[PDB]
RNA sequence: UUUUUUUUUUUUUU
RNA sequence: AGGGAUGUUUAGCCGGGAAGUUAGCGU
C-alpha cells in the first residue's frame, strides 16, 4: 500500500488544503517572490527564506505517476491564474509539458503545443518537443507526426532547427501505404526545406531519399514488369536533382559547423569516396528501350572494387552518412544482369 | 578590495587594462556598483588590454541585454587608427533584445564592418578577412553572413588595383594566399542572386544594412559580382609567386546600422515608464606477422597507426597474385569500459570499424549499425550490454530521486493535517541542493558530482544515442520486406524497443524532481539590470548636452 | 509595509 | 559531439479605492 495509499493521500490533502488558504485575506497569503533583494547581516541571509505560491504548486506536482492524478494537478493551476499569482517563465512551460508525458497521456501533450502561446510567455524546451515525436513512432502511428511538425514550423516564436527535419522524413517513409504514395508525400517535406531561408539539412539526409527513389519504381520497371511507366521522366530527373542539392548543402554546412576517358581524380586532393556510390549509377534510358532511345561508370567504380575505401590511408570525415552500400540495389542488381545473361 | 574603493578608482583601472579582473571578485554588487560599471560601458568603450576578450563572457553571465548597449561595445573595436580569431568565436550564446531584425550576436559584426566598408585601408583589409580561419547560429542568420563576406572581395579588388608597396612584399604574398584559397572551391549559390545582379543603380528587413553599401560603392567606383568572380584574384598573385582622434567615427557607424524605428520593445518585463537625469610470395609473410605484435603494446593515439599500416599492406600484397594465376579483437572491449573506464574520449569511433554510463551508449549505436548491413555479435555483446544498462537504470537515479527529493512521511503527519498548521511549518517544505546528498550518484559506474546540474547533465547524453539507434532499427524492419529473416527481426524488434521507450521515461522523472528556481550568489539580477540599463543610456544624453 | 493602478515622481560623488 | 551551453527574485515616497479590522487615551 506504499504506492497507493501514501501517494493518493499526500496529493489529495495538499490541493484541498491549499484551496482553503486562498479564502483568507491577502494579508495571510503567500508571497509572490522568494524574498527581497540586497538592495532592500551578511549577504547570504535572506533572499531565499520564504515559500512562494509557484514553488508550492510545482512541488506537489512531483507526486503524480498515474492518469488519475493528472487531472488533480490541473485544479491547482486554475487557482493561481484565477487569483493572479502565476508568473510564466521558461521553467513553467518545461515542467507542464513533461507532466503529461510522465502520466502516460500522450494525447494531452499534443494539445499543449497548440495552446501554449495564448496564455504563456516562453515556449517549451526544444528537447521535449523532439521526444514526443518518438513516442508516436514506438506505438506504431506514423500518421500522427504530420500535424505536430506543421504547427512548430509555422510558429515564429520557436527557432527553426535543422535536426528537426530529419525525423519527419524518416517517419513518412514507414507509413503503411503504397510505394508510390509513401514517397510522394515525403518529397513534399523535402521541397519545403529549400525555400524559406534555404535551410541546409545534414549530410545524412539526401541518402535516405535517394535510396528508395531508384529502387521502388526505377529498378522495378526493368526486372519483371516489362515482360514480353507513367512518371519515368520525373523519377530520373529527381534522382540527379537530389544529388545536386546535397553538394550545395554539404559545402555550406562545413563552413558553419566547424568553420573549415576524361577524369578529375589526378590532382583532386583526397576527398571522401563515400559519395561516389550514388553518383556511379549508370543511366540506362528514360524508357524500356535502352538501345534506340538514349545514347548519353567503370572508371568511376574503380576507386572501390572490393568494398574497401581509402579510409585507413586517406582523409577523415566528420559526421558522415552511412558507410555501407546498397544491399537491395547493388548486390541483387549486378548479379542478375550477369548470371542471367 | 571592497566595492567602496572600487568605484573611486574605476577610471584608473580602465587605463591600466585591468578592469574586469577585479569585477568577478568580491560579493556585494548592488545597483550602485552595477550602475557605475555601466556608466563607463557606454561613454567610451575602448579597450587595449585583455579585457576585450573577457568582455563578452562577463556580459553573458551578468544579465545586460540591449540593442544599444551591445551595439556600442562592438563598434569600439571596429574602428581602427591578441588575435582577432578569438574575439569572433566569443560572439555566441548571446541573444539581443529590443530588435525586430537581428536577435543574435553574429549579426553585429556583419553590420559594423559593412557600414564602414568605405573607410578602410589595404593593410587592415586582410585583418577582417581572416575570420574564416578556425582556431555562428545553426541555420538562421546565415544568408547575411555570406552576403557580407562577398562585399569584402569587391573592396579588396578595387583597392588592390589602386597602383602595391606593403602587401607586395615577399612574405605578405604567402599570407594573403592562405586566406584567398579557402574561399575558392565551392562558390555559394547566394552570389548568383538578384540582390547582386542589380547593377542598374520589397527587400527584406535583415538585408537593409547590406543593401546600402552597394549603392555607395557603385557610385564612387567610376562592376557588380553576380557570378563566381575568380581567376582574376589568383592571376594577380600568381605573378609574384611564379616569377577628436577616435571619438568622431563611432556615432555615424551606429546611425547607419540604426533602423527606421526608434525602439521596438516587443517584450517588457518591468512596468512601462521613463527615467531622466539633470546632470614471389615471400613478402606476404614478412609483414602479415606484424599485426598481432601491437595488441600487447596497446593494452593510444600513436598505436592506432600501426594497425592501419599493417592492414592495408596485407590486402594489397595478395591482391596482385589473386587475379594473376587463374578476427575476434572486439572481445577486449568488454574489459575497458564495462569494468571501470578512465579517460576515454571520442576516439573509440575509429577503434570499432574493423580495427560513465554514456560511454557504453556510444558502442551500442555503432554495433547495431554495422550489423544492419548471429551468435557471435548478438547474444555475446549486443544482448549482454543491454542487461548491464537496464540494471543501472531502474534502480539507479530513477529510484534514488524518488527517495530523497520526494515528500517524506514525516511531513505528512506533521503539516498535512490542518489549515492552521500550514502557516507556521511552511518553511520546512522547501528543498535545496544542500539538503540533497550526492553520494549515491557517485557510485553509478563512475566525487564527480557536486551540484544538481551535473545529475541532469548526465541524462540527455545517454538518451540521445539510443534515440538515434531506434530509427536505424525501424528503417531496416520496413526495408527487408521488399525463413531466416524472421529470427533476425522478431528478436531484434522486441529487445531494441524495450530500451528506447524505457530510457525516455527517465528524462521525465529527472526533469521534475529538481530544485525550483534558486541561483548562485553572483550579483545583480535580470530585474535590476533592466532598470539600470535604461538609466545608463539616458544618463549619457544629459551631461554631454550642455 | 502585503491585493487593486487608464492619477505621479525620484536613484551618480573627482 | 548543438538533442550542447547560457537565462531565473529590482528598490523608496506621496494621493485615491475594496475586503478584513473598528483593540489604543501610553502625546
Amino acid at each position: 500500500q506504499a504506492r497507493e495509499e501514501q501517494r493518493r493521500q499526500a496529493l489529495k490533502s495538499f490541493i484541498s488544503r491549499l484551496d482553503d488558504l486562498f479564502n483568507l485575506p491577502h494579508q495571510q497569503w503567500l508571497p509572490l517572490h522568494s524574498g527581497a533583494p540586497l538592495g532592500a547581516l551578511s549577504p547570504t541571509n535572506g533572499r531565499d527564506d520564504a515559500l512562494s505560491a509557484q514553488e508550492a504548486f510545482l512541488a506537489a506536482c512531483r507526486l503524480a505517476s498515474t492518469r488519475g492524478d493528472f487531472q488533480w494537478c490541473l485544479q491547482g493551476l486554475n487557482l493561481l491564474v484565477n487569483f493572479g499569482r502565476l508568473r510564466p517563465d521558461w521553467e513553467l512551460s518545461d515542467r507542464l509539458m513533461a507532466l503529461s508525458l510522465h502520466c502516460r497521456r500522450p494525447e494531452q501533450a499534443e494539445q499543449l503545443l497548440s495552446a501554449f502561446p495564448h496564455f504563456l510567455a516562453c515556449p517549451p524546451s526544444p528537447v521535449l518537443l523532439f521526444t514526443l515525436i518518438d513516442e508516436a513512432l514506438a506505438a506504431g502511428r506514423p500518421q500522427d507526426v504530420r500535424r505536430i511538425f506543421a504547427t512548430m514550423r509555422e510558429q515564429w516564436q520557436l527557432a527553426l532547427r535543422p535536426a528537426f527535419y530529419v525525423a519527419a522524413i524518416r517517419a513518412m517513409l514507414l507509413l503503411p501505404t503504397s510505394a508510390d504514395q509513401s514517397l510522394k508525400e515525403a518529397q513534399l517535406v523535402a521541397e519545403d526545406a529549400a525555400a524559406l531561408g534555404v535551410p541546409l539539412p545534414p549530410v545524412a539526409h539526401q541518402l535516405l531519399v535517394e535510396r528508395a527513389l531508384t529502387l521502388f519504381e526505377e529498378r522495378l520497371r526493368q526486372a519483371d514488369l516489362p515482360g514480353d511507366c507513367y512518371t519515368t521522366e520525373e523519377l530520373l530527373n529527381l534522382a540527379q536533382e537530389s544529388h545536386n542539392r546535397l553538394l550545395v548543402d554539404q559545402a555550406r554546412d562545413a563552413v558553419r559547423r566547424h568553420i573549415s576517358v576524361s577524369e578529375l581524380f589526378l590532382w583532386n586532393r583526397a576527398p571522401n569516396a563515400h559519395l561516389l556510390a550514388q553518383a556511379a549509377w549508370l543511366q540506362w534510358a528514360a524508357e524500356r528501350f535502352a538501345e534506340r532511345h538514349n545514347a548519353d561508370w567503370i572508371q568511376l567504380l574503380q576507386q572501390s572494387c572490393s568494398a574497401s575505401l581509402q579510409e585507413l590511408a586517406g582523409g577523415i570525415d566528420r559526421g558522415s552518412s552511412l558507410h555501407r552500400g546498397l544491399p537491395p540495389a547493388l548486390l541483387a542488381a549486378l548479379i542478375r544482369s550477369s548470371d542471367a545473361s | 578590495l571592497s566595492p567602496r574603493e572600487f568605484r573611486r578608482q574605476s577610471l584608473k583601472l580602465q587605463r591600466q587594462g585591468e578592469l574586469f579582473g577585479y569585477f568577478a571578485g568580491l560579493p556585494y554588487v548592488s545597483w550602485r556598483s552595477l550602475l557605475r560599471v555601466l556608466h563607463l560601458l557606454v561613454t567610451k568603450p575602448f579597450f587595449r588590454g585583455q579585457d576585450l576578450l573577457a568582455l563578452p563572457v562577463v556580459c553573458k553571465r551578468l544579465g545586460v541585454s540591449d540593442f544599444r548597449v551591445v551595439d556600442r561595445l562592438l563598434a569600439g573595436a571596429v574602428v581602427r587608427p591578441p588575435p582577432f580569431s578569438l574575439f569572433v568565436a566569443s560572439l555566441d550564446d548571446w541573444p539581443v533584445q529590443h530588435h525586430p531584425h537581428h536577435m543574435h550576436a553574429v549579426q553585429r559584426l556583419l553590420a559594423a564592418i559593412c557600414a564602414n566598408l568605405h573607410n578602410y585601408t589595404t593593410p587592415d583589409l586582410l585583418l577582417l578577412f581572416d575570420g574564416l580561419t578556425a582556431l555562428q547560429m545553426p541555420v538562421e542568420a546565415l544568408e547575411e553572413f555570406e552576403v557580407t563576406l562577398g562585399l569584402l572581395l569587391l573592396q579588396i579588388r578595387a583597392r588592390l588595383r589602386e597602383g602595391g608597396e606593403s602587401f607586395f612584399s615577399s612574405r605578405n604574398v604567402l599570407k594573403a594566399y592562405e586566406i584567398v584559397s579557402r574561399v575558392a572551391g565551392v562558390p555559394p549559390e547566394c552570389w548568383t542572386s538578384p540582390f547582386f545582379a542589380g547593377a542598374r543603380v520589397p527587400t527584406e528587413g535583415q538585408l537593409t544594412v547590406q543593401k546600402h553599401a552597394l549603392a555607395k560603392f557603385l557610385n564612387t567606383s567610376p562592376f557588380t559580382c553576380s557570378p563566381a568572380h575568380a581567376v582574376e584574384d589568383l592571376l594577380c598573385l600568381l605573378g609574384s609567386r611564379i616569377l577628436a582622434e577616435r571619438q568622431p567615427p563611432r556615432p555615424t557607424a551606429a546611425a547607419m546600422a540604426q533602423e527606421i524605428l526608434k525602439r521596438v520593445a516587443s517584450m517588457k518585463l518591468p512596468v512601462e515608464k521613463d527615467g531622466k537625469t539633470h546632470w614471389s610470395v615471400v613478402e606476404l609473410a614478412l609483414k602479415r606477422q606484424m599485426e598481432r605484435m601491437q595488441r600487447d603494446c596497446s593494452s593510444l593515439e600513436s598505436a592506432v597507426e600501426v594497425f592501419c599500416a599493417a592492414d592495408v599492406g596485407a590486402r594489397l600484397t595478395k591482391s596482385l597474385k589473386s587475379s594473376l594465376f587463374w578476427l575476434a579483437e572486439l572481445q577486449l572491449r568488454q574489459a575497458t569500459f564495462e569494468a571501470g573506464p578512465l579517460l576515454s574520449d571520442a576516439s573509440l569511433a575509429r577503434l570499432t570499424a574493423l580495427t560513465p554510463l554514456h560511454m557504453s551508449a556510444l558502442y551500442f549505436q555503432l554495433l547495431v549499425n554495422e550489423l544492419a548491413t548471429p551468435v557471435g555479435d548478438r547474444l555475446l555483446l549486443h544482448a549482454l550490454r543491454i542487461a548491464d544498462h537496464v540494471r543501472q537504470r531502474l534502480d539507479g537515479i530513477r529510484r534514488q530521486l524518488a527517495r530523497q527529493c520526494r515528500l517524506s512521511a514525516a511531513q505528512q503527519e506533521r503539516v498535512l493535517i490542518s489549515l492552521p498548521q500550514f502557516q507556521q511549518y511552511n518553511k520546512e517544505l522547501v528543498l535545496r541542493d544542500r539538503h540533497l546528498d550526492f553520494s549515491p550518484f557517485g557510485k553509478l559506474f563512475n566525487c564527480g558530482v557536486r551540484t544538481s546540474r551535473d545529475v541532469l547533465a548526465l541524462v540527455k547524453v545517454t538518451n540521445q544515442h539510443v534515440s538515434r539507434a531506434m530509427a536505424s532499427v525501424a528503417t531496416l524492419q520496413s526495408s527487408v520486406q521488399l525463413n531466416g529473416l524472421r529470427n533476425y527481426c522478431r528478436e531484434l524488434q522486441e529487445v531494441t524497443e524495450a530500451l528506447a521507450r524505457s530510457s525516455r521515461r527517465c528524462l521525465y522523472t529527472a526533469i521534475v524532481q529538481i530544485p525550483l528556481r534558486r541561483k548562485t550568489w553572483v550579483g545583480p539580477c535580470q530585474g535590476e539590470v533592466e532598470w539600470a540599463t535604461q538609466q545608463a543610456l539616458a544618463i549619457m544624453e544629459a551631461d554631454g548636452a550642455r
